DNA sequence: TTTGAAAAGCAAGCATAAAAGATCTAAACATAAAATCTGTA
C-alpha cells in the first residue's frame, strides 16, 4: 500500500514518527467528508505534495526560480570559483566570464 | 525625568552599612559580646511541606536495605579524626587561633569526619573540659556570590545583618581589637573553598590572615579538592606565615570501603522478618517469615570495583542501593505487589547494577539510526580514511555520498533506496543536492554530541569531525548488514 | 469550522493554514512556521486568512522594529495585554508594566500573571501571536529561538487562555538550524513570470487606470484597463531578467515609468499599443534606477594611490624615471612577460606615504629657472589633502581604530574602483589607462 | 658596429610578519533602593 510505502520511508530517512504526524494532519484535515478522507488514506497523494512543498525554498526549488541573467551570473560566478585556487570570487572576475560567455554564445 | 534605561525589578536586602568599629565610642567600651541576646545565636519552614497520608505505605523487604543505605544516614578516617580533633582541642584550651586544610577527591569522607570532631569537641564543651564555642559552617558551593560568606559568619557573630565590605571591617575588627576576656571561640568550617576563590584570593587570604592574630580566637577548617590550592591562591611567604595544619584524604580502599558498607547492612544481614503475603510489607522482628541477605562477594566485588576507580563511599553505596533496588523490582515483578524463604540479593544484581555505570550507550544508540545516518557516518569515516584530516568539508560529505551511491548501483538494496535518497519515491519531486533528511540527520548527531561542527555560514566548506572515536563508529558501522559490504 | 480564503497561487498554503489554525486549542499546535524570501506572499496570505476568519484571535508584531530580544519581549507582553483589554471588557484586569519584564523568565510570570485573571472565561480560546519576520532581528543569535519554541511548556496547560505562535522566516539555513524539533512547516516558494505578472495585473490596474496623469493626458487631446496591463505585461517583457522574480522591484520600475509612459500616448497610439511602444521604446531599453569637487592635490593623489595599488614596486623606475645621469648606471628593465590577469579586478595592495609621494611628484604636472626647482615637494598642503583623503575614505589603512598614522608599520590602499578613479583622471585629463594597456 | 657581461628579471621553496577577527576585559556612562547624614523645628 502507499501508506506502508511512505512509512518504509520515513523509516529509512528520518525514522521520526513525529515528522510523519505532521504530513499526516493535514491529510486529515483537508478532507471534506469520509470518502474523501478514505479516498486520501488510500493514494497518500497529499503526503506526495507535503513532500514537494517541504523541499521547494533549498538549493534546487530556488535554481529553478532563477532568471536567465541570474542564472548566466550564477554559471559564471560557479566557473570562476571552480577556476579559482580557493574558490573564492568577486563581482568583476564574474561579470568578465559573463560577458565572455555572452560573447562566445553571440 | 526621561531616562535612557529602567531598572523595575531592583531587590534590595534591608543591610546596615556601618561596619562594628563605630558601634561603639572606643575600644574599652565594648561589652562582654558572651553576654549579649543577639551574639552568638542567642527555621519555620516545614510546616509548609506538610500533608496527611491516606493510604499506608507498603515497606517491603528490600526497603529497609535501601533506606539503610543511603548518604543522609567513622570506619577508617581514625588518624584524620584524631589530627583534626587535637589541633582544634589544643588551640581551644590554650585560647588560641589555629587553621587546619584538609584537601581530597570528592566522597573520601572529608566534610564528615570534620562535622563529628566538631560534634565530639561541642560534647567534650558540655563537660565543661573547654571553654564554650560557636560552630559556623560556610559552604561556598551555597552562594550567590562569593563575599555573601563575610555576610553570613558575621550575621553568626553579631546576629546583625550588613553588606559584605562592611560584614569584611567587621569582623577585621572584632579578630584584631575585640578583647578575648569579652569574646568567645569561634570555629568554622571553609567547605568548597576553591568556589570563594575563583575570581580573586581576598576571602582565602582574609580567613588565613584573622587565625593569625593574637586576640581573634578563631579556628577555621578549610576543605578543599586540591592540595595547592593555597599554595597557587597565595605565595609561598604568606603560607609559610600563617602555617597551617595541611591534611590529605587519599581515598578507601577496597576493604574499607566492605566494612563501611555492612556496617550500613550489620543490623539487617542474615536477619528475619515477618511479611504479609499479600501485600508485600515487612516487618523487623497469613505472614511468612523471610531470611534476608547480602551475599559477601557480591559487595566485595562491588568495592573492588569502585576502589580501583574513584575510591569514594559514595558510589560504592549507590551501586549497592541500585542492586538492592534492581532485586526489588524483580520481586514486586514477579510478586505482583503495589506500592502503596530466603531474599538475597545476588553477585548478578550487583554485576548489571555496576554495568550500567560501566557501559557507554554511543555503540548502541549509532546502531539503531536510519539508514541515512548512517550513510552520513559512512561517508566521514571513508574520508578521514582516505585524506586523514579528522575534519571533513560538508561538501565532501555530500560528494562521498553521491560517490557512494552512484558507485553501488548493481546493489539491490541501493537501487531500491536512491529514488528514496533523492526524490522522496515521488516523480514531481526534482533530483536534489541533499539527500532526504540530510539537516536533520545532522542536527541529530549535533545534539547528541556524536559530531563537532564548526561556526561557517558556508554549507559546503564547513567542516565537520567526529566527537566521540573513530572505533565506536567502526563498530557500529560493521554491525549493519548493508553498510559492511560495500 | 474555519474558512479557507482564495489567494490566487496559493492554495496550497491556505489548505495548510486552515488545518493548522483553529479556534479549537485541543487540535492546534504551539508553533506554526512560514517559511519563505521575499514577495512570497507570507504576509498577504496570512492576513487574507485572518480576515477570512474574524473570531480568530490574533496579535501581529513584525520584530524588524524592534531590534534586540529584549524589546521583543516587552511588546509580546504590552501588546498580549491591549489585545485582551480590548477583547474582554468586562473582565477587571491589573495593567502589568511590560518594561517589568527584562528576563524570558519574567515574561512567563508575566503572562502567567495575565492569563490567571481571565480564567473566569466560558470555553479554552487561542490567542495567536504572529511573530512576522523573526529572523528580520538584527542581532539574532541561534539559541533565541529556542527560548520561544519552548515557551507554552513553561505556561499552565489547563489555562482558559493558550498562547500560539505563529512565526515568519525568511531564510532556509535558519530554518534548518531547528529541523529536529518537528514544528510544522508551511513553505511559500518563489512565483514564476506568469504569477507575477498576474499579481501585478490584479495588484496596480486599478491604481493605474485611476491615475492622475492618465486622466490629464486624455482630457489634454476598459480600455484603459487594458493599457494598464499592456504597459505592465510591457515592463515585464523588458524587465524580467533584472529584477528576477521580485514584486517589490518591478512596482518601482512601474511607479518610475507610468507617468513617462502616459505622457507618450497620442489619438494615434491609444487604440494602436504596438505604435505606442514604439513611442515611447527608451523606456524599456534601459532600467534607470538611479540618481543621477575634490581638490587637484587630492585628485592627483587618488590617482598615485591607484597607481600605487595596482603597480608592484619593481618596475616604477621603468615608467617614471626620466632624469639624465651624470653617474654611470642602469634604470628598471621593465616587466618580460605580461599577466593575463587584470589586476584591477582584484582587491588593491599596499604601500608606504614616501613610495605615494614620490609617484605623485612624478605624475603632478610641472636664467631664472636656474633658482627655480620645477618639482613639487610635499608641503603640508599635500599631507593635509592626503589626511582628507584618508577621513574620507577614499584611502583606507590596515586598522581602522586608534590608527597610528606615525608608525611605520601601518600601510595605505586605494578605496575607491576602477569607474571613479577612471572619471576623476579625465577630470583632470590625466592617461590612468596608458599604465596599464602595456601590463595585461 | 659589435660585444659581452654584469645588472635586471623570474620563479620555487620556505620562514616569517601581519591582517582579520574571536574573545574578552575594563572604563565611561547610567540607574536605584536602603542607609546615613544635614538643616531646621
Ligand atoms: N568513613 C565513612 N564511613 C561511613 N560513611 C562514609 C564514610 N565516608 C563517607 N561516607 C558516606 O559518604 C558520604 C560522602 O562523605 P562526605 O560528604 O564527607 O565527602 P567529602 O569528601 O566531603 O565530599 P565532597 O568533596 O564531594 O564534598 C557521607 O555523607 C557518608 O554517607
Ligand atoms: N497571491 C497574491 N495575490 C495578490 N497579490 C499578491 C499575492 N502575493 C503577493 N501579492 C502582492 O505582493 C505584495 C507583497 O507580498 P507580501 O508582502 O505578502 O510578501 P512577503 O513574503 O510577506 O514579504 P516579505 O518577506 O518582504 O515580508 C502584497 O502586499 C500584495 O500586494
Ligand atoms: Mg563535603
Ligand atoms: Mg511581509
Amino acid at each position: 500500500s502507499n501508506l506502508n510505502r511512505h512509512i518504509r520511508m520515513n523509516f529509512e530517512t528520518f525514522r521520526s514518527l513525529p515528522t510523519l504526524k505532521n504530513s499526516i494532519i493535514p491529510l486529515v484535515a483537508t478532507s471534506k467528508n469520509f470518502g474523501s478522507l478514505c479516498t486520501a488514506i488510500k493514494s497518500c497523494s497529499f503526503l506526495d505534495i507535503y513532500n514537494k512543498n517541504q523541499l521547494s525554498n533549498n538549493l534546487t526549488g530556488r535554481l529553478q526560480s532563477l532568471s536567465d541573467l541570474e542564472l548566466a551570473i550564477l554559471i559564471s560566478a560557479a566557473r570562476v570559483a571552480l577556476r579559482a585556487k580557493d574558490g573564492s570570487f568577486n563581482f568583476n572576475l564574474a561579470y568578465a566570464e559573463y560577458e565572455k560567455m555572452i560573447k562566445a554564445i553571440n | 525625568v526621561i531616562r535612557k534605561f529602567t531598572k523595575k525589578n531592583v531587590a534590595r536586602a534591608k543591610k546596615k552599612y556601618t561596619p562594628f568599629s563605630k558601634r561603639f565610642k572606643s575600644i574599652a567600651a565594648i561589652p562582654d559580646l558572651t553576654s549579649l541576646p543577639e551574639f552568638y545565636g542567642n527555621s519555620r519552614f516545614e510546616n509548609k511541606l506538610k500533608t496527611t497520608q491516606k493510604h499506608q505505605i507498603v515497606e517491603t523487604i528490600f526497603s529497609k536495605v535501601k533506606k539503610q543505605l543511603n548518604s543522609s544516614y567513622l570506619p577508617a578516617r581514625e588518624n584524620e579524626f584524631a589530627s583534626i580533633y587535637l589541633s582544634a582541642y589544643s588551640a581551644i584550651e590554650s585560647d588560641s587561633a589555629t587553621t587546619i586544610y584538609v584537601a581530597g577527591t570528592p566522597g573520601v569522607g572529608k566534610t564528615l569526619t570534620v562535622r563529628e570532631v566538631v560534634k565530639e569537641l561541642l560534647s567534650s564543651s558540655a563537660q565543661r573540659e573547654i571553654p564554650d564555642f560557636l560552630y559556623v559552617e560556610i559552604n561556598g558551593l551555597k552562594m550567590v556570590k562569593p563575599t555573601d560568606c563575610y555576610e553570613t559568619l558575621w550575621n553568626k557573630v553579631s546576629g546583625e545583618r550588613l553588606t559584605w565590605a562592611a560584614s569584611m571591617e567587621s569582623l577585621e575588627f572584632y579578630f584584631k581589637r575585640v578583647p578575648k576576656n569579652k569574646k568567645k571561640t569561634i570555629v568554622v568550617l571553609l567547605d568548597e573553598l576553591d568556589a570563594m576563590v575563583t575570581k580573586s584570593q581576598d576571602i582565602m587570604y582574609n580567613f588565613f590572615n584573622w587565625t593569625t592574630y593574637e586576640n581573634a580566637k578563631l579556628i577555621v577548617i578549610a576543605v578543599a579538592n586540591t592540595m595547592d590550592l593555597p599554595e597557587r591562591q597565595l605565595g609561598n611567604k604568606i603560607t609559610s606565615r600563617i602555617g597551617f595544619t595541611r591534611i590529605m584524604f587519599t581515598g578507601y580502599t577496597h576493604e574499607e570501603l566492605k566494612n563501611i558498607i555492612d556496617l550500613r547492612l550489620k543490623g539487617l544481614n542474615d536477619s528475619f522478618f515477618y511479611v504479609d503475603t499479600k501485600t508485600g510489607n515487612a516487618i523487623l522482628i497469613d505472614v511468612r517469615k523471610v531470611r534476608l541477605r547480602m551475599s559477601a562477594d557480591a559487595i566485595e566485588i562491588a568495592s573492588r570495583k569502585v576502589a580501583s576507580v574513584s575510591g569514594d563511599a559514595r558510589r560504592a553505596l549507590k551501586v549497592c542501593k541500585r542492586a538492592a533496588e534492581i532485586a526489588e523490582k524483580h520481586y514486586m515483578a514477579k510478586h505482583g505487589y503495589g506500592y502503596d524463604g530466603v531474599q538475597t540479593v545476588h553477585i548478578t544484581h550487583v554485576m548489571k547494577a555496576l554495568n550500567e555505570t560501566l557501559n557507554s550507550h554511543v555503540i548502541t544508540f549509532m546502531t539503531r539510526l536510519s539508514f541515512t545516518a548512517k550513510l552520513f557516518i559512512y561517508a566521514l569515516l571513508n574520508l578521514m580514511k582516505k585524506n586523514g584530516s579528522q575534519e571533513q568539508e560538508l561538501g565532501d560529505i555530500v560528494d562521498e555520498i553521491k560517490l557512494l551511491i552512484e558507485v553501488n548501483g548493481s546493489n539491490k538494496f541501493v537501487m531500491e533506496i536512491a529514488k528514496t535518497l533523492f526524490q522522496q519515491g515521488s516523480d514531481n519531486i526534482s533530483e536534489q543536492l541533499r539527500i532526504i533528511s540530510w539537516d536533520f540527520v545532522l542536527n541529530q548527531l549535533l545534539d547528541a554530541g556524536i559530531l563537532f561542527k564548526q561556526t561557517m555560514k558556508n554549507d559546503r566548506i564547513c567542516c565537520v569531525k567526529l566527537n566521540i572515536s573513530v572505533e565506536e563508529a567502526k563498530r557500529a558501522m560493521n554491525e549493519d548488514e548493508t553498510l559492511r559490504n560495500l | 469550522n474555519v474558512t479557507t480564503p482564495e489567494v490566487a497561487f496559493r492554495e496550497y498554503q491556505t489548505n495548510c493554514l486552515a488545518s493548522y489554525i483553529s479556534a479549537d486549542p485541543d487540535i492546534t499546535p504551539s508553533n506554526l512556521i512560514l517559511q519563505g524570501y521575499s514577495g512570497t506572499g507570507k504576509t498577504y496570505t496570512l492576513k487574507k486568512y485572518f480576515n477570512a476568519n474574524p473570531n480568530l484571535h490574533a496579535v501581529w508584531l513584525e520584530p524588524v522594529e524592534l531590534v534586540s530580544w529584549k524589546p521583543l519581549l516587552q511588546a509580546i507582553a504590552r501588546t498580549v495585554q491591549y489585545k485582551l483589554k480590548t477583547l474582554y471588557p468586562n473582565i477587571p484586569t491589573t495593567d502589568y508594566d511590560p518594561l517589568q519584564v527584562e528576563e524570558p523568565f519574567l515574561l512567563v510570570k508575566t503572562l502567567h500573571n495575565i492569563f490567571v485573571q481571565y480564567e473566569s472565561l466560558q470555553e479554552k480560546t487561542c490567542l495567536f501571536l504572529i511573530l512576522d519576520g523573526f529572523d528580520s532581528l538584527q542581532d539574532l543569535d541561534a539559541a533565541l529561538f529556542n527560548k520561544y519554541i519552548k515557551l507554552n511548556e513553561l505556561l499552565p496547560k489547563d489555562s482558559k487562555i493558550n498562547i500560539k505562535f505563529i512565526y515568519t522566516m525568511l531564510e532556509t539555513s535558519f530554518l534548518q538550524r531547528y529541523s529536529t524539533h518537528c514544528i510544522p512547516t508551511v513553505m511559500f516558494p518563489r512565483y514564476n513570470v506568469d504569477e507575477v505578472s498576474t499579481i501585478l495585473v490584479m495588484s496596480r490596474c486599478g491604481e493605474l487606470m485611476e491615475d492622475s496623469c492618465l486622466r490629464k493626458r486624455i482630457i489634454e487631446e476598459d480600455q484603459f484597463q487594458n493599457v494598464a496591463a499592456n504597459f505592465i505585461h510591457l515592463i515585464v517583457q523588458a524587465f524580467h531578467s533584472y529584477t528576477g522574480n521580485d514584486i517589490f522591484a518591478l512596482n518601482d520600475l512601474i511607479d518610475f515609468k507610468w507617468p513617462k509612459y502616459v505622457s507618450r500616448i497620442t489619438k494615434e497610439n491609444i487604440f494602436e499599443p504596438l505604435a505606442l511602444y514604439k513611442s515611447a521604446i527608451k523606456l524599456f531599453l534601459s532600467t534607470d534606477d538611479n540618481l543621477s569637487d575634490l581638490s587637484i592635490i587630492s585628485k592627483y593623489l587618488l590617482i598615485a594611490s591607484y597607481i600605487c595599488s595596482y603597480l608592484e614596486p619593481r618596475y616604477d623606475a621603468s615608467i617614471f624615471s626620466r632624469k639624465t645621469r651624470i653617474i654611470q648606471g642602469r634604470a628598471a628593465y621593465g616587466r618580460r612577460k605580461k599577466k593575463e590577469v587584470n589586476p584591477r579586478y582584484l582587491q588593491p595592495s599596499l604601500f608606504a606615504i614616501e613610495r605615494l609621494l614620490a609617484i605623485f611628484q612624478a605624475i603632478f604636472p610641472i636664467l631664472s629657472a636656474l633658482r627655480e626647482e620645477s618639482l613639487m615637494k610635499a608641503n603640508i598642503e599635500v599631507f593635509q589633502n592626503l589626511s582628507e583623503l584618508h577621513t574620507l575614505k577614499l584611502i583606507a589603512t590596515t586598522m581602522n581604530k586608534n590608527i597610528d598614522y606615525l608608525s611605520p608599520k601601518v600601510r595605505w590602499k586605494v578605496n575607491v574602483p576602477w569607474e571613479i578613479i577612471k572619471e576623476i583622471s579625465e577630470s583632470v585629463h590625466f592617461n590612468i589607462s596608458d599604465y596599464f594597456s602595456d601590463i595585461h
